[PDB]
RNA sequence: CGGUGUGGCCCU
RNA sequence: CAAAAGUUGACCGAACUUGAUUAUUUAGAGGAAGUAAAAGUCGUAACAAGGUUUCCGUAGGUGAACCUGCGGAAGGAUCAUUA
RNA sequence: GUAUCUAGGACUACCAUGGUUGCAACGGGUAACGGGGAAUCAGGGUUCGAUUCCGGAGAGGGAGCCUGAGAAACGGCUACCACAUCUAAGGAAGGCAGCAGGCGCGUAAAUUACCCACUCCCAGCUCGGGGAGGUAGUGACGAAAAAUAACAAUACAGGACUCAUAUCCGAGGCCCUGUAAUUGGAAUGAGUACACUUUAAAUCCUUUAACAAGGACCAAUUGGAGGGCAAGUCUGGUGCCAGCAGCCGCGGUAAUUCCAGCUCCAAUAGCGUAUAUUAAAGUUGUUGCGGUUAAAACGUUCGUAGUUGAACUUGUGCUUCAUACGUAUGUAAGCGUAUUACCGGCCGGUACUAUUACUUUGAACAAAUUAGAGUGCUUAAAGCAGGCUUCAAAUGCCUGAAUAUUCUGUGCAUGGGAUAAUGAAAUAAGACCUCUGUUCUGCUUUCAUUGGUUUUCAGAUCAAGAGGUAAUGAUUAAUAGAAGCAGUUUGGGGGCAUUAGUAUUACGACGCGAGAGGUGAAAUUCUUGGACCGUCGUAAGACUAACUUAAGCGAAAGCAUUUGCCAAAGAUGUUUUCAUUAAUCAAGAACGAAAGUUAGAGGUUCGAAGGCGAUCAGAUACCGCCCUAGUUCUAACCAUAAACGAUGCCAGCUAGCAAUUGGGUGUAGCUACUUUUAUGGCUCUCUCAGUCGCUUCCGGGAAACCAAAGCUUUUUGGGCUCCGGGGGAAGUAUGGUUGCAAAGCUGAAACUUAAAGGAAUUGACGGAAGGGCACC
């Protein structure tokens, strides 16, 4: 059963560049997922992604540029306040230099350093580098 | 393949710890409450005992050695205690039926050297500091 | 998938994209609203009501010519009976268990198959118990398997 | 295609 | 008028004496396992095809190790053609 | 209703028949007073915290109670009970877990001190008093500080240095560097003691007159020194002795581990022992491992309590400016609209809002401790002191004693509207902003005061319009799932009739002749006239071979004669229906070949056990001969197997290649003749469910092996359950629970042990395979 519609969508992206699949056939077009792929394009991690919509769910095509290493996911959505976001950096990132964990607070979906300027505590969905 | 990553699961998830505390066989050393049972002097550091008799033990194979061991009774719980003397000689420093202090043997409770069934080592005899008697720092009282 | 089974197998229909075609169909939603008053009054189940309109006339999809689901098309002219249709096939399939296994016992393969449709009632009927399509204090009893279907 | 058990303990 | 001693009703209830009951301990003639077993006696099971191929759910039996029958498995020695 | 200062099943009486629980309730168990708090590192911590702070409790065991505001008080009393007091024998007295003492006890712990100066307290009280509280003697439990000399040439050896000379070589050598009981210069303060100081007084610390080192004194060790793990293959001694030693192992006559000496080292006023505890230990783990086999998936499938759940449910823009720098966009307003109703000058006050979880800023909320901002107590550990042209007067202001984390949490405000569910309008509310009633509940004001009488008002709520504008009110059916189906069907799946096929077993009869069977070999056994043999024939019960597959069906065990029957499932087919009906799962309910029991059948092959022949040293066995339990089918009863693919199940992706099962589909295929056709067969093409095999990671593992055992890599994450932490103790005890039994679901401990094993390489061209050699 499709338990979490978030995480299963993430991993097949990581199961593309290893054999070098420059494209991704992807399902099933949720609006929380559409709020997420542009964050990759907000730092230029993938290629062009497009979404056809059948009148059941929709499905996603994703091209890839090949700059990724691994996108990940913590499960389920742990609740994280402001004063303890830094714990989820060092356990999830290679360093403070690059990479981005991505949570979502009551204001929306963002980067952690974006959230470190927006200052509103929220829930982890995933991470990538 | 298993482990319970559900969020609202914690009421399962510390019952399933304690149900497997006594698998780790070096963690029942105090948890079952047996330190008053069979650590043969009662769960303290050392034991103000009394000498019973000098016993003729033999070392483990392939080592034909005779460790010249002693028998102890205790005034704390009153059982039979088999101890061991270092630093060859000192059987003439025993002077049997003496109020003896006896410590452990330095493995947290097992047979250490080639020496079976002896889970102790002496450090004191007759309240007069057994260790410094070979180097003759303290004069040994005889009577 | 395939709950009571080893198979991963998958078989279903395939609905098309648009929601109005057949536009060439001169038939409206109104004569088929009489056809359910004509055909569905003869005791037919909501599935096989929807299969005679496909082959004969043939409307591809009544959901495109009319908005309501077909039970509501049963209800809005008054053809929803007391019993939901799909368990009514299961209980008939359940009552054939107490016709084969009443005399011809030792069929523990067949006697396995009682535990399915009793469970395939009791998980399924728990859903329809909630949805207020039949009231609670509806307990399936073993003697009732004859008379619920007959 | 016939049988056939045993080898005191310790030596870079 | 106040008013001691003596005391009826209770009222809570010390301690006294049986019975049952909780765990920790405790004797015990014979019974029966474990390791210590290494200088003991009788065999030779298992490991090569261990010289009778092994192996488990159980039955029945002999000093033992085991043997024996039914149903299986490859940790087998057969990944095997063989028209 | 009683009592009680008062709630009250507090408790009496009358009444009801309830509170509570697999979200571990009641039951026991703890070498368990809670807590503020304490110790260790990267976090998460696991241990504890008796003990100065706070709070709750007890004064031997227990229990009543006076007095007072206030005890169920014990440095108040009473009882009894325990253990002890005195007595003239009539009586009286008793709790140190207050202080300092002893006694006992156990590894285990201080003066029968001084003082009310400090801090607080007591009252009639400035004044009295307080082993509170302060100080001292006790104390290597601790923490902090820091003495063992410093300096000189010669010296004696090494080097640079100048230089002879250079595979060599020395001298000018020499800042240096050592050894120097060589020589010193002797720098000094602990000891030392006037006086002083501080103190209730006194000591001690600081200050200090007089004292104070050629060391032998003014004198540091404790443990090591084979490897771990730092540093004599020095010596004597010793000979598997004594020992050593955490482990690995050293000692068996020329010892690197023993005993000494030797030097070397370690840390140093500290070293060591044992003992619990955390770290090492990512070997208690969510982060953070493991399950093919190294320890390890219930055999099984459903199945609630569990727990986790699809998607879909108001916004990008549009214009401008603050604004980065023609450009950008991260800014606010306008603009695709409750951007709420009103009075105010865009701007104050007021009408006035489906929730949670979550997070926002917070509020409240002892310190002390931790962290710590300040801060030259001589420094530190402290501690909150003190700093200050002031130098010639001090009037000399202040800084202070902060700040948050353990002041974790729940809950009590507020921000915010992502995530996470919940939440309307389908036996009918779609609304009416509302003049609103075709309800009625009135409700208080003016009728100076007051009501009989009724309207405005109806503060209003409950009928109520045909004041019905009403897109009037129902998300897609998921490569979710379930049901449906001319459906075409499939299969050694089941049930249940009915049925076939050779053997074999004797038997029957004929035939013929003395052998037959069996073994490595024989023997046990059959046979004079008729075995074994040939032959037909009668039954008889078991089995359903061949066809049998790296086929298939089934959930797994298992499951093969025909044919009918009675069903049920899976797969494709489907522009059927349904609207999340879900996945997996403690407890639990169906099913599990035999083996094996419980009565009742039926008896063929065979057959544990039991006899007998060989063989052997023995055979109680491997081989034979006989039959016995039983396999057989009916009725049930245990329910375990290596019940194995030694790998649980459902969602996704990632690689081919080749077979083959079904179902589809295209032959722009042949073939078949009923005819070119038709149904039909095969071949090709496509297709889903695959399952097998093979290929190579280019994945992963310790490897063989693996397409999943991969995606558990980056100290990682798709869900859910059991389940392992070294051996052997041991799947044994002890009880429960279940069985008619044999037995199962269940499952430890003292003790004992340093290894048991995981794959792989090598020794076996060590009676083991294949091929080749001499009269060892």
């Amino acid at each position: 059963v499709r338990m979490n519609v978030l995480a299963d969508a993430l991993k097949c992206i990581n199961n593309a560049e290893k054999r070098g699949k420059r494209q991704v056939l992807l399902r099933p077009c949720s609006k929380v997922i559409i709020k997420f792929l542009t964050v990759m394009m907000k730092h230029g991690y993938i290629g062009e992604f497009e979404i056809v919509d059948d009148h059941r769910s929709g499905k996603i095509v994703v091209n890839l540029t090949g700059r990724l290493n691994k996108c990940g996911v913590i499960s389920p959505r742990f609740d994280v306040p402001i004063n303890d976001i830094e714990k989820w950096t060092n356990n999830l990132l290679p360093s403070r230099q690059f990479g981005y964990v991505v949570l979502t607070t009551s204001g929306g979906i963002m980067d952690h350093e974006e959230a470190r300027r927006k200052h509103l505590g929220g829930k982890i969905l995933g991470f990538f580098f | 393949m298993g482990k319970p990553r559900g969020l609202r699961t914690a009421r399962k998830h510390v019952n399933h710890r304690r149900d497997q505390r006594w698998a780790d066989k070096d963690y029942k050393k105090a948890h079952l409450g047996t330190r008053w049972k069979a650590n043969p002097f009662g769960g303290a550091s050392h034991a103000k005992g009394i000498v019973l008799e000098k016993v003729g033990v033999e070392a483990k194979q392939p080592n034909s050695a005779i460790r010249k061991c002693v028998r102890v009774q205790l005034i704390k719980n009153g059982k039979k205690i088999t101890a061991f003397v270092p630093r060859d000689g000192s059987l003439n420093y025993i002077e049997e039926n003496d109020e003896v202090l006896v410590a452990g043997f330095g493995r947290k409770g097992h047979a250490v050297g080639d020496i079976p069934g002896v889970r102790f080592k002496v450090v004191k005899v007759a309240n007069v500091s057994l260790l410094a008697l070979y180097k003759e720092k303290k004069e040994r009282p005889r009577s | 998938g395939r709950m009571h089974a080893p198979g991963k197998g998958i078989s279903q229909s395939a609905l098309p994209y648009r929601r109005t075609v057949p536009s060439w169909l001169k038939l409206n939603a109104d004569d088929v609203k009489e056809q359910i008053k004509k055909l569905g009054k003869k005791g037919l189940t909501p599935s096989k009501i929807g299969i005679i309109l496909r082959d004969s006339h043939g409307v591809a999809q009544v959901r495109f010519v009319n908005g309501n689901k077909i039970l509501r098309i049963m209800k809005s002219v008054g053809l929803k009976p007391d019993i939901p249709e799909d368990l009514y096939h299961m209980i008939k399939k359940a009552v054939a268990i107490r016709k084969h296994l009443e005399r011809n016992r030792k069929d523990k393969d067949g006697k396995f198959r009682l535990i399915l449709v009793e469970s395939r009632i009791h998980r399924l009927a728990r859903y329809y118990k909630t949805k207020s399509v039949l009231p609670p204090n509806w307990k399936y009893e073993s003697s009732t398997a004859s008379a619920l279907v007959a």
